[PDB]
């Protein structure tokens, strides 16, 4: 569910 | 930035935009030749844009300088986001003036409840997307370690802190990564990650710059 705040975002399963 | 306000041109003179044919991350100018950003913002071909307000119009006061070195922390973990910090060396030194200025590194970590200024050109909506032309700002407090770990169990390392709000509506968002969290005139944080943006009980998570001051100084001195 975590995601970074970049363009584009990098997301994770959590 | 969701739930923020228009800063005003050049009121945050250490804020930079990292550009690759589009704005993709922020950063903070720490001396005339070096920028701090997030490790997850690393790519080839970075142009650092200083002195910006409207990122889509040449208004005056801009300096565009290529990155000559991009130094990701050697222990950056791309899954946990521990050590999410990068140093960028500029190909030429920036011209420092009232509109382009460095921000001081901290001498100590900041306490919970300290008010900070978070800024960037990221998305201004918590659902959907709207990308601003001009720089946005948010005043936000540092949260306690116990509340941060309660919000994000098993995910907060000693090199991270939370700041913002638990009621929703105010946060950093996509496009703000790498940019500054400044508290009492010191760069205490780097925009890093969160569960969504501006969601209830999910505050923003930031790299804890005070833990890296020695590393930053040693790396700059040797490069
Ligand atoms: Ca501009």
């Amino acid at each position: 569910g975590r995601a970074t705040k970049s363009i584009p975002p990098i997301a994770f399963p959590d | 930035i969701v739930g923020g306000y228009t800063c005003g041109a050049n009121t945050v003179p250490y804020q930079v935009s990292l550009n690759s044919g589009y704005h993709f991350c922020g950063g903070s100018l720490i001396n005339s030749q070096w920028v701090v950003s997030a490790a997850h913002c690393y790519k080839s071909g970075i142009q650092v844009r200083l002195g910006e307000d409207n990122i889509n119009v040449v208004e005056g006061n801009e300096q565009f300088i290529s990155a000559s070195k991009s130094i990701v922390h050697p222990s950056y973990n791309s899954n946990t986001l521990n050590n999410d910090i990068m140093l960028i060396k500029l190909k030429s030194a920036a011209s420092l003036n009232s509109r382009v200025a460095s921000i001081s590194l901290p001498t100590s970590c900041a306490s919970a409840g300290t008010q900070c200024l978070i800024s960037g050109w990221g998305n201004t909506k918590s659902s959907g997307t709207s990308y601003p032309d001009v720089l946005k700002c948010l005043k936000a407090p540092i949260l306690s370690d116990s509340s941060c770990k309660s919000a994000y169990p098993g995910q907060i390392t000693s090199n991270m802190f939370c700041a913002g709000y638990l009621e929703g509506g105010k946060d950093s968002c996509q496009g703000d990564s790498g940019g500054p969290v400044v508290c009492s005139g010191k760069l205490q944080g780097i925009v890093s990650w969160g569960s969504g943006c501006a969601q209830k009980n999910k505050p923003g998570v930031y790299t804890k710059v005070c833990n890296y001051v020695s590393w930053i100084k040693q790396t700059i001195a040797s490069n």
